[PDB]
């Protein structure tokens, strides 16, 4: 890890962020701006996701 | 943890398992189903 190496050999931080899931309960969400539980008439849903 | 000198051999039995030893393969509810 020369200070001067070329960009080609300079330190990254390559990160993977892994993620699949299947039924298992939700613990992690975006921005969220989930609303209030609607009754019986047709309605959009998007709760679990 | 001592080392237990108080063993009788006795060479260890088989059984025949019954129909015992199925979880719920998936995470999802069903009803009135038979999945393979
Ligand atoms: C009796 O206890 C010893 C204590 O660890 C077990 O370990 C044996 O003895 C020394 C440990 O200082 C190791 O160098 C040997 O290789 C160990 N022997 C074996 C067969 O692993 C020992 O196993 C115990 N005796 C038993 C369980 O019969």
């Amino acid at each position: 890890f020369q200070p001067t190496n070329g960009v080609g050999y300079q330190p990254y931080r390559v990160v993977v962020l892994s993620f699949e899931l299947l039924h298992a309960p939700a613990t992690v969400c975006g921005p969220k701006k989930s609303t209030n539980l609607v009754k019986n008439k047709c309605v959009n849903f998007n709760f679990n996701g | 943890c001592v080392n237990l000198t108080t063993r009788t051999q006795l060479p260890p039995a088989y059984t025949n398992s019954f129909t015992r030893g199925v979880y719920y393969p998936d995470k999802v509810f069903r009803s009135s189903v038979l999945h393979s």
